[PDB]
């Protein structure tokens, strides 16, 4: 009662992912090898060759050099495969303008992408994606206000809150206010750097200007838009986005102190209070420690880190800045119903590549492989889609329920997970090609783990039970293939079959507050964006706004973020396309180039 | 050596508590009211059970106004959760339970006592509070004494109070998580606790500006709080706690040991009752008026001396006792700070006279300031950082560990618990704010309280020693 | 002493772990090969080369009193201070003879003094030159060597999961092997090195033969670890290695829950 | 309630040491010799006074390859010093300076001793060794415990060694901060004292991973180097370091307690026999002979007994004693590691028997392994970072506080310390290279060197309280 493969006929274009890798039939267990001129059947290690030749003239350094790949074998001796983004076919919504790209045709698909395209070093999207999370600082206002209206002595009304978000749009990146012969930034440099509210309030968003507000009305369906207002309530909360450039220069630990400094002057100038009356340190104080949210906590001396790092980011955070939860594809995409593998599969996406090539690599290892086609195998030619859906189809009709409705006991969990597990090693196991093209037991294993939690998580409605799904892969990949993943891959699967629903004192913790820094997950690659997206999905499925903060998912629902957090994979081929324009660039300060 | 010369120990209505006490029976090394207070705020925590119970019960666990949604009222969203709407919605409770845990808290606290204690002999109290919202732990020397951290209260009452609702409840997998959230908060994701329901007097332990600076991370507000804002009693307990953290810096040795119990003894324990008669010679008039005290009152002693008149008639003062000159004007500079910030009732310009006691006292004398720089220099830091857009906040957020404050060797911190003490309410982020529930759970403690007249009489139980 | 059972052996691929990883089951020669092909494939020391050292003989090295260590007689490698050495072999997914966690579990049974990783590419075993030496016969001329699906390679080892090749022979980007004349033969050493002479393997077994002895579940042939109806089924329904993982999760998790939980079950 | 149940210690030649010991009895929280343990580790440092004199002399301060120079031949270089040379260059030396420390290590250990004592008798001791080139110092527990921090013996050592050194030589005001240097290092540019001549066995005060995890900081090489690679004895001493870290860590409280203590009693202390039986039964043959003499010994003692028999003959076990049943794999997972990296003397497959005894233990019973998932994932993590480019190190540099391998509860570490004590010199990060001081100087101490009869002793004193 299963529907044709999405990884060999993609649901609209009829794309088959996995044949278009070699112009043979997948299910045949036949290749040549040794024929593929190494290198030169790829265009961009080509380009680079070239490119690195006139590098090597300028700066007397050689520099890429595909014949000193090991005892005389280019790489290149199989098919260096090329990737599709899964799942373009099927959008239809999203197609705005965006401060990165003229709109994205919704339902156009990105096809023949090279792994070096989907390289965070190479790719500016993903780049700009984690420079956006960790450029933004929360706040709320209230305590601010009441220092303005009983210790000094004046009424905060729209009016002036108003002229305060002018103040801070003006000096937040470019300018100053208050002080004579003052030095100012060029404001090309900075146009990606504003400040915004939100409030649950709808009488003082009205009454304030449109220009500095996310309007949760306008940005989520009625009911995501009654949660999240339920929750801000009769409050203001601010988000400003420094420059990118500004932690590119340093770290995301600057953006609290930035907006603590521009604030403080935004308070000053807009309520004219005298320059060092003691007010000013309760502004500043409380915009960098007494009413603040982070996107990530600070992180111990092995890897030390302030505030607003990668791995300071806890799972669900991750989760709920991303924003497919709002968007047509995830409301109305199951025949009208609500699609929470859509978001599962959308969240999972930055939730991977940011913390395995923005965090494991760019921060804990590194080198010149950003361990891509690692992780290009999660969002690519419709593998993982298949199997996850797999398991929602599978599960709908057992339990003759809709998402998030499967009662969430061990044995369901058990059950889901054994035939999601199936259905993965059936399809890796009668399709060479596709064994072939994830040559890496990591990306398989991975893959089987992720699209069982997925299926858990959307049918229960339980992150915990969902994320507990993943871990029992391992005996059902391990005892299928005698095989898992690289070396070190396991330890958090072996763990958490355990530590899952355990309490010891560095074991428990729910999977939304989870994070980098949950030991067991510090290391590894291929496993947290997994998780990432069940926890989404989760909450999805069961009715909810988001899965962890409010504060967040409300924060990151606004147009002028350079990153469209709406549809990350799509945004990554957009980058693989080169078409991503970032921001952060020195262009208005450096000679032409 | 011991530190052999003789003080008077006097109280904050300026009358003698203990005389003749030599100066080795205050210090830290030695007092046992002043190691006890260091025992106890290592061997204490607060169990907040209102706040579990309310965490578990709403999704509003750990900061940051996290809320794991449970949605009761899924078939009233305009959603359809079945493709085509073949199924109508159905709602499911995942994150979120109910647990009597205040009501219980009575047989909650006998549970946590039996989990926590080593031996029945042991001294291990857990006392219910707050009608049974909050529970005040306070472990045995046995348990707290098996390694070498400080942290073993925090982590052995979370452990415990988890696996004992665990237990008590009978509770499914499901809720060990969930249950771990509600006394742990965020950890291990934080290394603190973060947004946990288990509360130490004391920071995280990855927290220090350096080895030994524990009982220096502890803000003014919570001093303040735990005190009621009783002035010398805040002073008493704020100087204690940095004279036990400059022991721990290693700094109360050798030839700087005397200058470091100087401080101690007569900034923060009236000796002599020197803080006391200066404030009370002063407190009609101006930080001035206290300059002019502190100056007579060497004098009177012989702490200091006329070296040299100029032709001008100026005379540069020499110190005859240099480590106690330091200590007088350390005494100075609280008075100070009582008598310009008392007149006002206002804290804030605490930072102004740390600076301008001490700028007014050399250029008066010819003689160093406290700390041969580091009283203007802090002076100059905390004015800045309490009154300007680059860090900082109001005087109580300030410790011992804070960058703005540290350098001071231990005689800024106090006059920071005296000014917040004397504050008629001109704060956002006083004691109220900060630091309510430490003041009201950890304020019960006698000895964190009324520490003088505890530090006095154990300095004379000991007297003879030396 | 106790006799183990090693692992669920409920069919014939559960049934061929088992021979694989039970020390007292003969593992049958089905190749010769000469001391000094032996070595030039391993390619860390070359016929009549002396035995490089790390550390000195150990009788040597002042070993102290220690009543525990008494007890581990030292492998002859280890007398002599030999250097430890690594040689890593790589199986195919379809259907090789030995996979790669049946190799650690054969490892830890048939050989003393190992160090050994496991991969999905590559499984790795070191240890002092000589003892490697004589695992190597055991690794290369039984039964558990298939020359078409299990072969030896130190780097750029890419393969277990690609397509076979036309000959049925698994891909190795370096070319170490080469099917001449039906056999299958090494024309570089392990570490992808000239040799003087192809080192000749012998002829590959069929399909069919490498499904009679393989240790691995493959559903395109018909035998999945799962099969359709066997998610959720009852135990008794399913392949025993399937109750086995079951019963394994179930444990991990009631007992890192509380241990007592597990008791008597 | 207390841990009745009698076990006996048997010693590493397989002899027992005491009999009828209740489990109690060998905890951190009441064994004497495992708390002196802790204690001893807090309370000493080591002082190199031929490192600082070194230092002082050269100008090679602290790490890093630093050096700050003095130029002796200025009129040598080839450069005028003076526009148009009109006056010939000159000389100076101004960041340097001789000084016969070791010399005069006698008299130093006695003013160091002076200035680090509170009362006399207190237990302040400093031994000179190395013919005058290191201090041993151990403080006394009054000054350890004045206040709530273990690194009070590193500060106190560096300030009195920088003071007495200071005042011995009567240096000028030039010398400060370069006395300073010699003794702290880059302290306070750095936490650490780093590069720095005053030593601890404990890390710096800033690097723990969660609170509780400072007696988790230590090498394995350490310890080796310590117990002199003698192979049970330095299990025995990672063993304990664990059990009191898994203490401070919260985790030997209420329902895991019991766990917890047998983890320690069993793969640390020999109880019963096991290891040493395991081991003398297996020794002769591979990782698998100790799986099947485990398994054996768990059947012979009523640990585990059949539960089903499959229709293929496969038989699971069920653990009638859960606990017991992990903490006879703990036992065995050592015995392992002592037969297959024993067999071979080197240290490096420890990760590999860590993972697959592990995973012969679950195959070939049906019933978890080590720490239900632990025991696994940190022989997968282990073996990962022990054998590729991506960080790590070799088997003696991992602790329990390195995320690598800090996961398993207690049982990991003790394996490393076995597998490192038996290698004959194939690593470049031996204990040798980390910690030849460590081991020369702090293996002097018997309780550290060889715990196990200390231990045993210390649980028979007190066997009659429970
Ligand atoms: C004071 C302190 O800030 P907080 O009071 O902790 O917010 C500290 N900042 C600084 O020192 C700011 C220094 C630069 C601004 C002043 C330039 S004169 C810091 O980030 O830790
Ligand atoms: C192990 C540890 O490194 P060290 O052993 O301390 O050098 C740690 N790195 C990492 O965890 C690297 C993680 C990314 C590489 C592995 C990806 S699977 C760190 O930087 O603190
Ligand atoms: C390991 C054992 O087979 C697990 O049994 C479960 C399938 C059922 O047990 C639960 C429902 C009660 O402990
Ligand atoms: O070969 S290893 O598994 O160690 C590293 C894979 S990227
Ligand atoms: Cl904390
Ligand atoms: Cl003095
Ligand atoms: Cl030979
Ligand atoms: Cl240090
Ligand atoms: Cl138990
Ligand atoms: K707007
Ligand atoms: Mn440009």
């Amino acid at each position: 009662k299963y529907p044709k493969q999405l990884f060999l006929e993609s649901k609209n274009s009829k794309m088959n992912s996995i044949e278009m890798k070699y112009g043979q039939d997948p299910a045949i267990n036949r290749a040549e090898f040794h024929v593929y001129g190494g290198v030169r059947q790829s265009k961009r290690k080509s380009e680079a060759w070239e490119a690195a030749k006139r590098i090597t003239k300028e700066r007397g350094i050689p520099n890429y050099n595909p014949d000193l790949h090991l005892k005389g074998a280019q790489m290149g001796q199989k098919v260096l495969q090329t990737y599709r983004i899964t799942g373009l076919d099927r959008e239809w919504a999203g197609g705005e303008d965006t401060p990165a790209h003229k709109g994205w045709k919704p339902g156009t698909d990105i096809a023949g992408l090279e792994m070096d395209d989907l390289n965070y070093e190479n790719n500016p999207a993903m780049q700009q994606c984690y420079d956006d999370m960790r450029r933004t600082a929360i706040n709320g206002l209230s305590i601010a206000h009441e220092t303005i209206e009983r210790r000094f002595g004046k009424e905060v009304t729209p009016e002036t809150i108003n002229l305060y978000f002018e103040m801070l749009n003006h000096n937040i990146g470019a300018g100053a206010i208050m002080m004579e012969h003052t030095a100012e930034t060029n404001p090309e440099l900075v146009k990606d750097s504003y400040a915004k509210c939100f409030t649950g309030n709808d009488e003082l968003a009205d009454a304030l200007d449109q220009r500095f507000l996310i309007d949760i009305n306008k940005m989520f369906p009625k009911y995501q838009a009654d949660q999240i207002k339920a929750e801000v309530g009769d409050r203001i909360f601010q988000v400003a986005r420094i420059p990118t450039m500004a932690v590119r220069t340093s770290d995301g630990g600057l953006s609290r102190a930035w907006v603590g400094q521009q604030a403080s002057l935004a308070f000053l100038c807009a309520y004219d209070i005298p320059a060092g009356d003691a007010v000013t340190s309760d502004f500043v104080f409380t915009i960098k420690h007494g009413d603040v949210v982070f996107m990530g906590t600070q992180l111990p001396y092995r890897r030390a880190q302030r505030n607003n790092s990668a791995g300071g980011i806890a799972l669900g955070y991750y989760s709920d800045c991303n924003q497919t939860s709002r968007t047509p594809e995830a409301l109305e995409g199951l025949d009208g119903g609500i699609d929470p593998v859509k978001v599962i599969v959308e969240a999972l996406t930055p939730g991977c590549v940011i913390t395995d090539q923005g965090w494991l690599h760019n921060y804990l290892a590194g080198g010149s492989s950003g361990w891509s086609n690692y992780i290009i195998s999660v969002y690519t030619d419709e593998v993982l889609e298949d199997y996850g859906y797999h398991g929602a189809i599978y599960a709908m009709d057992k339990w003759k329920c809709g998402v998030g409705e499967v009662p969430n006991t061990y044995e369901n969990m058990m059950t889901i997970a054994e035939e999601v597990s199936r259905w993965s090693q059936k399809n890796y196991d009668e399709y060479p090609g596709l064994m072939e093209a994830h040559f890496g037991g990591s990306q398989r294993y991975s893959i089987q783990a992720a699209a069982s939690g997925a299926a858990v998580g959307a049918m229960t409605g339980d992150p915990d039970l969902g994320n507990a799904a993943w871990h029992y892969n391992t005996p059902l990949c391990k005892e299928h293939y005698l095989r898992l993943g690289f070396y070190g891959h396991d330890l958090q699967d072996q763990q958490n079959m355990g530590h899952t629903y355990s309490y010891r004192s560095d074991q428990g913790i729910p999977y939304e507050l989870k994070g980098p820094n949950y030991p067991d997950f510090a290391m590894n690659v291929g496993h947290m964006g997994g998780y990432i997206g069940i926890i989404a999905g989760a909450a999805h499925a069961r009715g909810a706004a988001y899965s962890t903060n409010p504060i967040i998912k409300a924060a990151f629902a606004d147009p002028n973020l350079q990153f469209d957090f709406r549809y990350p994979r799509r945004e990554f081929g957009i980058g693989g396309l080169r078409q991503f324009m970032p921001a952060g660039e020195r262009d208005a300060v450096i000679p032409p180039h | 050596a011991y530190l052999t010369e003789k003080i008077d120990l006097y109280g904050d209505n300026g009358k003698v508590l203990e005389s003749d006490i030599p100066l080795e029976a205050v210090t830290p090394v030695q007092n046992p009211a002043v190691r006890e207070l260091a025992s106890i705020f290592k061997r204490s925590v607060a169990v907040n059970l209102g706040g579990a119970q309310k965490a578990l019960s709403t999704g509003h666990y750990a900061n940051e106004y996290i809320h794991f949604p449970d949605i009761p009222n899924k078939d009233k969203l305009g959603i359809k959760s079945s493709p085509g709407g073949k199924y109508p919605p159905k709602s499911v409770k995942v994150r979120t339970m109910d647990l009597p845990l205040v009501d219980d808290a009575d047989d909650i606290a006998a549970r946590l006592k039996e989990r926590l204690q080593v031996n029945p002999d042991d001294g291990t109290e857990v006392r219910v509070m707050k009608k049974g919202n909050v529970l005040y732990v306070k472990i045995s020397e046995q348990l707290a004494n098996t390694g070498v951290e400080y942290t073993t209260a925090l982590t052995t009452t979370a452990q415990a109070m988890t696996d004992l609702v665990m237990e008590k409840y009978d509770l499914d997998f499901h809720a060990s998580p969930l249950v771990h959230c509600a006394f742990y908060g965020r950890y291990p994701q934080t290394y603190e606790f973060m947004g946990g329901n288990v509360i130490s007097l004391l920071a995280a332990s990855c927290a220090n500006e350096g080895p030994g600076f524990a009982m220096r991370n502890i803000m003014a507000n919570h001093i303040v709080a735990a005190t009621r804002k009783r002035t010398l009693e805040a002073v008493a307990l704020s100087s204690t706690l940095e004279a036990i953290g400059h022991v721990e810096m290693g700094d109360a040795i050798g030839r700087w040991r005397r200058w470091q119990a100087l401080v101690h003894a007569c900034q923060g324990l009236n000796a002599n009752n020197v803080v006391y008669d200066l404030v009370k010679e002063a407190g009609h008039g101006c930080t001035g008026d206290v300059v002019a005290a502190t100056v007579g009152r060497a004098l009177e002693d012989g702490i200091i001396s006329v070296k040299k008149t100029l032709p001008s008639g100026y005379k540069f003062y020499t110190a005859n006792d240099p480590s106690m000159w330091n200590a007088y004007v350390c005494a100075g500079l609280v008075a100070a700070v009582i008598v310009n910030q008392g007149a006002a009732r206002a804290a804030q310009g605490v930072s102004s006279t740390l600076l301008y006691f001490n700028d007014l006292i050399e250029h008066e004398t010819g003689l160093p300031h406290a700390g041969y720089g580091d009283g203007m220099g802090n002076g100059v830091s905390f004015s800045f950082f309490s009154h300007a857009i680059y860090g900082g906040g109001s005087p109580g957020i300030f410790s011992g560990n804070h960058i703005v404050t540290r350098h001071s060797k231990g005689f800024a911190i106090p006059v920071i618990a005296a000014a917040v003490s004397l504050d008629s309410g001109t704060a956002v982020y006083g004691p109220e704010a900060t630091s309510g529930l430490v003041g009201d759970i950890f304020g019960e403690v006698d000895l964190i309280r009324r520490p003088m007249e505890a530090i006095a009489s154990a300095a004379a139980e000991i007297k003879d020693k030396f | 002493v106790y006799q183990r059972q090693f692992l669920p052996a409920d069919d014939r691929v559960t049934k061929n772990r088992k021979k694989v990883v039970d020390p007292s089951v003969k593992l049958e020669k089905i190749r010769t090969l000469s001391d000094k092909d032996f070595l030039t494939l391993i390619g860390h020391r070359h016929l009549g080369e002396a035995y490089r050292s790390v550390n000195p003989p150990l009788a040597e090295i002042g070993e102290p009193e220690d009543p525990i260590r008494e007890l581990v007689p030292p492998t002859e490698g280890a007398k002599a201070g030999d250097r430890v050495c690594t040689i890593i072999m790589t199986d195919s997914v379809y259907n090789p003879p030995i996979a790669h966690y049946t190799r650690a579990w054969m490892y830890h049974n048939r050989f003393r003094g190992i160090d050994n990783g496991v991969y999905s590419g590559r499984v790795t075993l070191e240890m002092r030159e000589r003892d490697l030496e004589e695992a190597c016969r055991t690794l290369f001329e039984t039964e558990i060597c298939d020359a078409s699906r299990d072969q030896v390679r130190q780097y750029t080892c890419t393969g277990h999961s690609c397509r076979l090749d036309p000959d049925g022979m698994m891909f190795d980007p370096i070319e170490r092997c080469i099917m001449s004349g039906g056999n299958v033969v090494y024309q570089k050493d392990s570490f992808g090195n000239p040799v003087d002479t192809p080192i000749n393997m012998g002829k590959p077994l069929s399909e069919e033969e490498l499904i009679e002895r393989t240790v691995v579940y493959r559903t395109d042939r018909g035998e999945p670890m799962t099969r359709e109806g066997d998610p959720g089924a009852p135990d008794e329904e399913v392949r025993e290695a399937l109750q086995w993982s079951r019963r394994i999760q179930w444990l991990r998790m009631l007992g890192n829950m509380v241990p007592d939980k597990i008791k008597g079950m």
